[PDB]
RNA sequence: GCGGAUUUAGCUCAGUUGGGAGAGCGCCAGACUGAAGAUCUGGAGGUCCUGUGUUCGAUCCACAGAAUUCGCACCA
RNA sequence: GCGGAUUUAGCUCAGUUGGGAGAGCGCCAGACUGAAGAUCUGGAGGUCCUGUGUUCGAUCCACAGAAUUCGCACCA
RNA sequence: GCGGAUUUAGCUCAGUUGGGAGAGCGCCAGACUGAAGAUCUGGAGGUCCUGUGUUCGAUCCACAGAAUUCGCACCA
RNA sequence: UCAAACCGGGAGAUAGCUGGUUCUCCCCGAAAGCUAUUUAGGUAGCGCCUCGUGAAUCAUCUCCGGGGGUAGAGCACUGUUUCGGCAAGGGGGUCGACUUCCAACCCGAUGCAAACUGCGAAUACCGGAGAUGUUAUCACGGGAGACACACGGCGGGUGUAACGUCCGUCGUGAAGAGGGAAACAACCCAGACCGCAGCUAAGGUCCCAAAGUCAUGGUUAAGUGGGAAACGAUGUGGGAAGGCCCAGACAGCCAGGAUGUUGGCUUAGAAGCAGCCAUCAUUUAAAGAAAGCGUAAUAGCUCACUGGUCGAGUCGGCCUGCGCGGAAGAUGUACGGGGCUAAACCAUGCACCGAAGCUGCGGCAGCGACGUUAUGCGUUGUUGGGUAGGGGAGCGUUCUGUA
RNA sequence: GCCCCGGUAAACGGCGGCCGUAACUAUAACGGUCCUAAGGUAGCGAAAUUCCUUGUCGGGUAAGUUCCGACCUGCACGAAU
RNA sequence: CAGUGUCUGGUGGGUAGUUUGACUGGGGCGGUCUCCUCCUAAAGAGUAACGGAGGAGCACGAAGGUUGGCUAAUCCUGGCAUCAGGAGGUUAGUGCAAUGGCAUAAGCCAGCUUGACUGCGAGCGUGACGGCGCGAGCAGGUGCGAAAGCAGGUCAUAGUGAUCCGGUGGUCUGAAUGGAAGGGCCAUCGUCAACGGAAAAGGUACUCCGGGGAUAACAGGCUGAUACCGCCCAAGAGUUCAUAUCGACGGCGGUGUUUGGCACCUCGAUGUCGGCUCAUCACAUCCUGGGGCUGAAGUAGGUCCCAAGGGUAUGGCUGUUC
RNA sequence: GGCGGCCGUAGCGCGGUGGUCCCACCUGACCCCAUGCCGAACUCAGAAGUGAAACGCCGUAGCGCCGAUGGUAGUGUGGGGUCUCCCCAUGCGAGAGUAGGAACUGCC
């Protein structure tokens, strides 16, 4: 078969899907990071948390940084829990390492996933 | 007959050419042959100036069948020579009921003399149609 | 050096591909079929081809590809007996 | 009979972008030389095989015919 | 028909590291000689058989075609 | 396979006090001759097979490898 | 007897080379292809045939779930291919513009492909459920033959083509007899124990020849009774379509074909009528500046055109059936013959003749199935053709035993 | 013995392309220029050795693919082959 | 002195034994006999011919792997090399024949790196048969990656060969022990490409023989392009006048006497060529007979039609059929 | 704009209209961090200025692709005649032509 656009974009995983579980994509903006965990078909949003909402808790400083993006981790991932995923595999399309992304995956595993 | 074309060797020239005819007005007049036949480019001469040779007062004579399938020769021994290119060139194919020859005329036929002319040079009854 | 006589494809012998694994019996984890080399992504009985539609059946086994963009080379999704 | 080549100004020949007819020799004249010779220059000299057809126009295409030459063909 | 060789500037020929087109003779001019000759120097002179396909590029490769030549084959 | 010989400037070769790289021929130039020739003189021309080792330093020693040649060995 | 003796022995030399060899009956009953081979007038291994043993219960059209892109068709790559218009390049002719020709591009109309294709069969094919078939399906082992086929049909490839080569599917020739086709390996029907009766198949029903010289209707005349072609055909029959028809026309006969003008040009001359151009108008129901004959050129004579008189359907065109022309040859000419006008041909129909086919009685057998100790009975299936080959029973002969 | 050198042919052999000249034209004849050294000098031809060939001219004959003589580029003449 | 006996090297058909292949519209010459890929093969599979087109008998440490960035041909515009812009699924490129695949790529550029690891199984090649190959696991462990994962060489299908013997890596092995020299297990490399693998040239009109013509060289048969003849249309020629006569281009046919083709038949043998002698048959009539046309005044001819009844017949050179 | 559901007729071209909530463009590079030669990439920060690339809506169907109503060629399979060839029975049915579709649905 030929490269669907979004395997020309390599955005997506394949991989991910012969298996059967769910993913832990990481949105980040210049001004705000989520992160979400969607299953497969289609967008099914089943835990989300952006660090706009992390003031509501008592953020003071911006929500642009690196500290910012662990406190979402643990968020998006306690609530998860709260679901019932257990599992989750690190879906971060177009990024560096050691960056926001991985502060935010290893804030994941820090709540239990 | 395999309908033969191209990616061959270069053979001879048509013997036909002048399509003759004004060509700023398209009509759908005719000379219908009942049967199919293949008549070579050397024959198709012989009967298209046939009746332009008569059709000298007027024109609008045209011929939609071009010569294009193409026809070899053996002159030898045998086991050796597929097949040249002679006196069998280029032979067109003639459906059952294939206008060849249709000259943009309304009824002040006085190409039906000529059309008879021709009739006698190719191989096959043809017969005269109006529509 | 180059090629030349303008001329289509090449030929050679007898084409040497089969039909193994009809499936709707047992099949481990392996290409089931033969034909062309080098391909994979279908795990299980996945028999897709542009067409009436295609199939396969039966045996819980962890992956197995196709031959490659022939009986079915897409890639569908996971089937077992009914019940392994 | 068959097949190939050849058929341009007197002679020997060139000449296919189809659209100029040309060269050498020869002939005549000029120049030169005492002069004649040679050489240089100039001029004249063509149904460019014949007919028909093909194109706007053909030596230069097609078809037919004729002649020359060669190979071949048939001999109480 | 088969097989081989050959097909470069007017003539005869060289020219495979595929990337310069060249030699002898001839022709024209110069040098020289009283001069002509010879010799020496210089210049001009090439669809390097044709087409197509090759490579970045081919006279120099492949394929197809044509011509020349030789052997063979055919020949009431 | 084995042993012997050989492996210097384009060619043919000398060169073991280990500490200069050289000769003939050839090539270029000079001198000479009218000139060309010959002879004479001058110049250019060397990873002195390759690597490593040995010495203060090696073409000139040791070791290893390569090439040439030769004998021998092998060859259903 | 010699480009080289005879005899016997080794010898029953060897050969991938040729050929072949003696009783009866019963059951079943091939391959001429694939791979390798100094291999292709050879073998080995398989496919295929047959026999023996073992095991144990299942095989198959249609529907459903699938694989294919060949036919056909078409154009989106690709390679070809008609015309018009526009722009750019090159060459030639007269002027730095225009005209002509050639090649490439774009747009609207024109055409193609065995190794193209957006499409796309039928159809062949894998697997699974609903018939048929049963120790089959299958496993092991023994013995094979065999690797020069051919023909018809369908689909082909090559070739001008072939009682052509070379493939594929299938049915046959080979073991298809019987019947028809005049005779005839593969064309049609159809496939056999013996004897007997009956009915049919093919074909046939004037006679030879068994059966109607049958029924209704129509056509052909040629004896056509069909090589016989491309081609031709008012020989003749049938059907359909257009127009013209009782304002009597279309053809006879009478009388009539002019005026400018001998139209012009040209030409020795051309004055309707050599040729070159035109082909108008004046006077009427009607006459072309003239369709032919004719003159040296005129003249003269007809025609076209119209009236009088003479008096009914005609004319143009399309299609079909059968016959005819085209068809020239070898010791006497024909459908099997006689012969026939229907005992031809076409559209229908009725009644019969006609096989070892189908039905039926009796009889022999064999094989297999069921039950059985049984090859004894009962019942059941096929019914029972066979070259090569496999399996099985038997009669007769010689001599030697016991009774 | 061979490599190497040399004597020996009473062993196998070779003898082209071009230019000028000249001729009414084509050829042969002579010299050279080039390639590979030479390019056939002294002698000999369509000959039982020449195909094309009844080669060309001619004698001879009414007529001779015969013969004789000449020319001769002699498909593959030549000195004790 | 050598002779003679023995041995060694060289020369050595003088002599002897053999080989000198197969395929092959006969044989020979030419061309082939391993292997890969399209058509042919007629939509599964398999399938032939000196069947049509074309190649492999190697090359490569990178033309391998991963990552980052990037995207091509070609055309247009501003300056054919380069630079800037636009159009552009892709016709580029990807080692090698061809098809197939691919562009935020399996293509280009750059950097980095280097899995071409060891051991052992299951499966795949109708219908059994080895080496070899490939797809897919497991056990342990190399390389790269975060990891899944990806390698058993180069995207896939050509680049290859036995036994014997020799050279190369642990062990086993000969009255009794030590030394040396041997034999063996497993594996790699070296040759048979007439490539499922013999070491070997020529003459035969001096010939001999076995057999045969499933593979040719005649006659027959089919075909008929060629050949012969006819017909249709008829340009044109013939002073004028197509058709007295001649008659192109093109078209349609008959014959089968020629030649070519195929090769279906014969191939378990029917004495050659020419001539001569003698018998019968046929006609595409060269006349005689009766006619048509004419460029037919007459005469003499030219051409054509019906017709074969008869007559159609001979000589000189040459064996010769022109 | 946020937040859902269904979840390949949404390829590729083209037209009108609206939002200063949301969102990229945009602007600025002090620093984390980063470019073999270039904060362009990469990463961080602020909001001066638009909607021009997006997006919300909505209008053409060109061309691609997916369905539907009308029909002849073409083509299996089994008997008929006929010089070839054609015909009948039965299962289906090219391309051209007329139309359909340019998202759907709930909540703030």
């Amino acid at each position: 078969k030929k490269s669907a656009r979004i395997r020309r974009a390599t955005r997506a995983r394949r991989k991910l899907q012969e298996l059967g579980a769910t993913r832990l994509v990481v949105h980040r903006t210049p001004r705000h990071i989520y992160a979400q965990v969607i299953a497969p078909n289609g967008s099914e949003v089943l835990v989300a948390a952006s660090t706009v909402e992390k003031a509501i808790a008592e953020q003071l400083k911006y929500t642009g940084n690196k500290d910012a993006a662990a406190a979402v981790g643990k968020a998006v991932a306690e609530r998860a829990l709260e679901k019932g995923i257990k599992d989750v595999s690190f879906d971060r399309s177009g990024f560096q390492y050691h960056g926001r992304v991985q502060a935010l995956a290893d804030a994941a595993r820090e709540a239990g996933l | 007959q395999p309908k033969r074309t191209k990616f061959r060797k270069m053979h001879k020239g048509r013997n036909r050419g002048l399509a003759q005819g004004t060509d700023v007005s398209f009509g759908s007049f005719g000379l219908k042959a009942v049967g199919r036949g293949r008549l070579t480019a050397r024959q198709i001469e012989a009967a298209r100036r046939a009746m332009t040779r008569a059709v000298k007062r007027q024109g609008k004579i045209w011929i939609r069948v071009f010569p294009d399938k193409p026809i070899t020769e053996k002159p030898l021994a045998v086991r050796m020579g597929k097949g040249k290119g002679n006196v069998e060139y280029w032979v067109a194919l003639i459906q059952p009921g294939k206008v060849l020859y249709e000259m943009d005329g309304v009824p002040e036929e006085l190409a039906r003399e000529a059309f008879k002319l021709a009739a006698a040079k190719l191989p096959i009854k043809t017969t005269f149609v109006t529509k | 050096a180059h090629k030349k006589a303008g001329g289509s494809t090449r030929n050679g012998r007898d084409s040497e591909a089969k039909r193994l694994g009809v499936k709707r019996f047992g099949g481990e984890s392996v290409l089931a079929g033969s034909i062309i080399v080098r391909q994979r992504g279908t795990k299980f009985h996945a028999g897709a081809n542009v067409g009436c539609g295609r199939d396969h059946t039966l045996f819980a086994k962890a992956d197995g590809k196709v031959k490659f963009e022939v009986k079915g080379p897409k890639n569908r999704k996971f089937i077992s007996i009914e019940a392994e």
